[PDB]
C-alpha cells in the first residue's frame, strides 16, 4: 500500500513524503523538496558583503545560522581576523536563536503528534486515531494531567520563544533577519546595560528549559518507549563545529566530527560532495561535486529526479545531522534532570549522551538530544554573558578583495552548515550552500543510497494506514527545514 | 467572531510567520484563540497531507467570500509553476502548484493580504539572477485577471504590529463597514498607517546627519548614511515602533536596508554602500 503526504505539515517549508507500507511497517520511502528559489544563482554578480543579508532569507527560522556561515566565509575571503568581543557577541546573537529554534520545534512543530490541543483550528482537524497521550494513558485523571501539563507548556513556550527573539535583537538589531553580523565582526558593541537585559531574559528562558522542557521530554519518552526503538536509519552522523570558543577557531562548544560505520573520525571537508542523480539539477560531471566547484543549474525535467534537494555525501556515505549528530559526536555529560529522570522513569543509568547507547538513534532519541542540547547551549550562553566585555571592540573594517575564496563552517540548529564564497572582480562569482536539512532530507544519490530520512522511515510501524502517525513523527524528529535544504 | 484565515506559503522563508509569532499587540496565543481562526497554515497546523488540503478546500467553500487569504512568499510561474508545489489533491495524483492554489483561492477570498516583501513585490526570490519566473501577488493578479481587494503588508519580515494591525482593521471593517473603515493604502497597496512615515525624517540620528557627523565604522558614533543606510528612501514606522518589543532596530544596530520597499533588494543594493 502506498501513502503520500503532501504537504507534510509542522515542518519548515514544502515537503512531500511518500511511503510503501507492508505488514504494518514502512518498506520503502521517498522524500521530495518541492520549492526552489535559487540563492546560489541570485547572489551572482553582487557585492560579496550583501550575502550576509541575502542568505538570511533562505530561512526565517534559522537566519542567524546562515548569517554566521556567510560572515565567516567573507572573513575568510577578506582575510579578517575577528576580535574576541566580536566572536563572543556573534555567539550570543546566534546562541539565543539556538534556544528559540529548538523550543519552537519541539512545542510548536513536534508536540501536536503527542499532545491533544483544544478543539479549535489549527489544532483540529487531526487524525481520528492519533495515538496521543490521551489515547495512550488509560487512567483518566493521569491522562488529563499529562496532556494538560504538555499543553500548558506548549502555550507558555509561545511566550518563551518570543523572549529568545528579544535576546537575539539585543545585539542583532531585530529578528527574524539580523542586521548585527557583518564581515569583520558585530556592528554593535555590547553595553553593560544591554548585557544585563539579555541576561535577565536569558534567566527566564533557562529556567523554562530546566524546569519544564527537559522534564516533559523525558516524561513523554517514558510514555512512548516504543518510539526509542524505531526511526533508526543509517546511524552515520556528521558535525562541523559550532560556537568557536577561541579566536583561532581551534575550539568549539560542540566539536567537528564524524561517526560512520561505528567509528569516530575527525572531519575533513575535502571529502564532502553533492550528488544530483535524483535531484532537479544538471551537473557538468558525474560522480559528485565538491562544494568549492558546486553548480546550480535547475532542471525540473530531469528524468529520474524527484526533489530540489541535492544529495550530500561524506566519503560517499549518507550522514545525518542535527542535535543527535552533535551530541553523539561530542558525547557531553547529560543534564542533572536527564540523569535523574532516566533513572527514575526508565531504570537507565546514564551520565553521558552515548549512554543512551543503542537508541539515541530513534524518534525519541532525536527529541532527547535536542532538549539536552538546549540545556547545554543555555549553560554556554550563561558562560558567554560573563566573558563578554562591555565597551570592547567588536568590529574590524575590511575591504572587498578583487579575487578570493572563503568558506564558513558552523552548525545550524538543524545540522551541519557551510557557505563557500568565490569572488572575482570584487563581486560574487560563485556561492555554494551546503545546509543542515540538506544532509537529512536528501533524495537517493547516484549510486542509489537513500537519504537519512528516507532510510530512517524504513521499519517505522504503520498499523493503521488511514492514521499513519509514526511517519510524520519520524520526519518531525529531524526538525526538517526544506527552505534550507533547497535554498 | 474570529476572522477566518487560510495562510498559504509559496516561495517564502517562513520568516513572516515567525515574525507574527513574536506579536505583542496582542500576543500570539490571544491572536489564535481570540482574534482569528487560523484554518490552514502549513507550519503549525495539526493535520497533514490530504486531510490538511481537504480542510482548506472545505473552508474555502463554506466560507466562500468570507476568509482572508494570507500569502507568504513569491509565486514562481516558470516551468508551469513547478518551482513551488504546495500539495498533493487526493483525487488520484494532482500536484498543486502555488500558481494553481492562488488562482483557485484568491477569487473566493474576502480579500488577499500579501504579507512580506516577497508576496507583495517579489523580493529576494524575484531578484536579479533568479530563473524561476518569481512573481508578486499583484503581478500575478494582473496576469490572471483576478479582480480582488489586495492589501500589501511588506517588510522582510514585516513587523508583527503591521500584520496584526492591518488584519484587525480589515476584519472590523468586514464586520461593520459603515463604522470601521478599511486601512487607507498608498500607491503600492500598503497601509499608510504603518508605511506613511519616512524613516530618515523620523530618525533619531537626523541631527547628526544634518550636521555632517557620519560614523566611519559600524562601531563609531554618528549617522549611518555612509555605512549604506537606506532610510532616506524608505517608508515604514520602524524609528518609532522599533523591533522585538522595542528592544532595538536596524538603524541603531547597523543600517536600514529598505526591506519594505517594492525595489528591495536590487534597488537597495549594495547594502553597505551609501545611497
Ligand atoms: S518577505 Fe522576507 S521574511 Fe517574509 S517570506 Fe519573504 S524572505 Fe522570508
Ligand atoms: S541613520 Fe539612516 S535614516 Fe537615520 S539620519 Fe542617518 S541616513 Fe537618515
Ligand atoms: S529599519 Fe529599514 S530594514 Fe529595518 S525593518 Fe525598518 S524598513 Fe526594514
Ligand atoms: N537550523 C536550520 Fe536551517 C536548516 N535545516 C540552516 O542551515
Ligand atoms: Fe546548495
Ligand atoms: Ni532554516
Ligand atoms: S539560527
Amino acid at each position: 500500500v502506498k501513502i503520500s503526504i503532501d504537504p507534510l505539515t509542522r515542518v519548515e517549508g514544502h515537503l512531500k513524503i511518500e511511503v510503501e507500507v507492508k505488514d504494518g511497517k514502512v518498506v520503502d520511502a521517498k522524500c521530495s523538496g518541492g520549492m526552489f528559489r535559487g540563492f546560489e544563482q541570485i547572489l551572482r554578480g553582487r557585492d560579496p558583503r550583501d550575502s550576509s543579508q541575502i542568505v538570511q532569507r533562505i530561512c526565517g527560522v534559522c537566519p542567524t545560522a546562515h548569517c554566521t556561515a556567510s560572515v565567516m566565509a567573507q572573513d575568510d575571503a577578506f582575510g579578517v581576523k575577528v576580535t574576541t568581543n566580536g566572536r563572543i557577541t556573534r555567539n550570543l546573537i546566534f546562541g539565543a536563536n539556538y534556544l528559540q529554534s529548538h523550543i519552537l520545534h519541539f512545542y510548536h512543530l513536534a508536540a501536536l503528534d503527542y499532545v491533544k490541543g483544544p478543539d479549535v483550528s489549527p489544532f483540529v482537524p487531526r487524525y481520528a486515531n492519533a495515538d496521543l497521550l490521551t489515547d495512550r494513558i488509560k487512567d483518566g485523571a493521569k491522562a488529563d494531567a499529562t496532556n494538560t501539563y504538555g499543553l500548558n507548556q506548549y502555550l507558555k513556550a509561545l511566550e518563551i520563544r518570543r523572549i529568545c527573539h528579544e535576546m537575539v535583537a539585543m545585539f542583532g538589531g531585530r529578528m527574524p533577519h539580523v542586521q548585527g553580523m557583518v564581515v569583520g565582526g558585530a556592528t554593535e558593541i555590547p553595553t553593560a546595560d544591554k548585557v544585563a537585559e539579555y541576561a535577565a531574559r536569558f534567566k527566564e528562558v533557562q529556567k523554562f528549559v530546566i524546569e519544564e522542557y527537559l522534564p516533559l521530554i523525558y516524561t513523554l519518552g517514558s510514555v512512548y518507549t516504543d518510539l526509542f526503538e524505531t526511526g533508526i536509519g543509517w546511524k552515520n552522523v556528521i558535525a562541523f563545529g559550532v560556537f568557536p570558543e577561541d579566536d583561532d577557531y581551534k575550539t568549539f562548544l560542540l566539536k567537528p566530527g564524524v561517526y560512520i560505520d561505528g567509528k569516530d573520525e575527525e572531519f575533513d571537508s575535502k571529502l564532502v560532495k553533492e550528488y544530483v542523480g535524483h535531484s532537479f539539477f544538471d551537473h557538468s560531471a558525474p560522480g559528485g561535486l565538491h562544494y568549492s566547484v558546486g553548480e546550480t543549474n535547475p532542471n525540473p525535467d530531469k528524468p529520474g529526479a524527484y526533489s530540489f534537494v541535492k544529495a550530500p555525501r561524506y566519503k560517499d556515505k549518507p550522514c545525518e545531522v542535527g542535535p543527535l549528530a552533535r551530541m553523539w559526536v561530542q558525547n557531553p555529560e547529560l543534564s542533572p534532570v536527564g540523569q535523574k529522570l532516566l533513572k527514575e522513569l526508565y531504570g537507565i543509568e546514564a551520565k553521558k549522551f552515548r549512554d543512551l547507547g543503542d537508541k539515541a538513534f530513534s524518534i525519541m532519541g532525536r527529541h532527547v538530544l535536542r532538549a539536552e542540547e538546549t540545556w547545554l547551549t543555555a549553560v554556554a550562553v550563561e558562560k558567554w554573558l560573563k566573558q563578554v566585555q562591555p565597551g570592547a571592540e567588536t568590529y574590524v573594517k575590511s575591504e572587498i578583495p578583487d579575487a578570493a575564496e572563503g568558506t564558513g563552517f558552523t552548525e545550524a540548529p538543524r545540522g551541519a552548515l557551510l557557505h563557500y564564497l568565490k569572488i572575482k572582480d570584487k563581486k560574487i562569482e560563485n556561492y555554494q550552500i551546503v545546509s543542515a536539512t540538506l544532509w537529512n532530507a536528501n533524495p537517493r544519490d547516484d549510486m542509489g543510497q537513500r537519504g537519512p530520512i528516507e532510510e530512517a522511515l524504513i521499519g517505522v510501524p504503520v498499523p493503521d494506514i488511514k492514521n499513519p502517525v509514526n511517519v510524520g513523527r519520524l520526519v518531525r524528529s529531524y526538525d526538517p527545514x526544506l527552505g534550507c535544504a533547497v535554498h | 467572531k474570529k476572522a477566518p484565515v487560510i495562510w498559504v506559503q509559496g516561495q517564502g522563508c517562513t520568516g513572516c510567520s515567525v515574525s507574527l509569532l513574536n506579536a505583542v499587540h496582542p500576543r500570539i496565543k490571544e491572536i489564535l484563540l481570540d482574534v482569528i481562526s487560523l484554518e490552514f497554515h502549513p507550519t503549525v497546523m495539526a493535520s497533514e497531507g490530504e486531510m490538511a488540503l481537504a480542510h482548506m478546500y472545505e473552508i474555502a467553500e463554506k466560507f466562500n467570500g468570507n476568509f482572508f487569504l494570507l500569502v507568504e512568499g513569491a509565486i514562481p510561474t516558470a516551468k508551469e509553476g513547478r518551482y513551488c508545489i504546495v500539495g498533493e489533491a487526493k483525487a488520484h495524483h494532482h500536484e498543486v502548484t502555488m500558481m494553481e492554489l492562488i488562482r483557485d483561492l484568491a477569487p473566493k477570498s474576502l480579500a488577499t493580504v500579501a504579507v512580506g516583501t516577497c508576496s507583495a513585490y517579489g523580493g529576494i526570490p524575484a531578484a536579479e539572477g533568479n530563473v524561476t519566473g518569481s512573481k508578486s501577488v499583484r503581478d500575478f493578479f494582473a496576469d490572471e485577471k483576478i479582480e480582488k481587494l489586495l492589501v500589501n503588508v511588506p517588510g522582510c519580515p514585516p513587523h508583527p504590529d503591521w500584520m496584526v494591525g492591518t488584519l484587525v482593521a480589515a476584519w472590523s471593517h468586514v464586520l461593520n463597514p459603515t463604522e470601521h473603515p478599511l486601512p487607507e493604502l498608498d500607491d503600492d497597496g500598503r497601509p499608510l498607517l504603518f508605511f506613511g512615515d519616512n524613516i530618515h525624517e523620523n530618525c533619531p540620528y537626523l541631527d547628526k546627519y544634518d550636521n555632517s557627523e557620519f560614523a566611519e565604522t559600524f562601531t563609531k558614533p554618528g549617522c549611518k548614511a555612509e555605512l549604506g543606510c537606506k532610510g532616506p528612501s524608505t517608508y515604514a514606522d520602524c524609528a518609532k515602533r522599533r523591533w522585538n518589543n522595542g528592544i532595538n532596530w536596524c538603524v541603531e544596530n547597523a543600517v536600514c536596508i529598505g526591506c519594505v520597499e517594492p525595489d528591495f533588494p536590487d534597488g537597495k543594493s549594495p547594502f553597505y554602500v551609501a545611497e
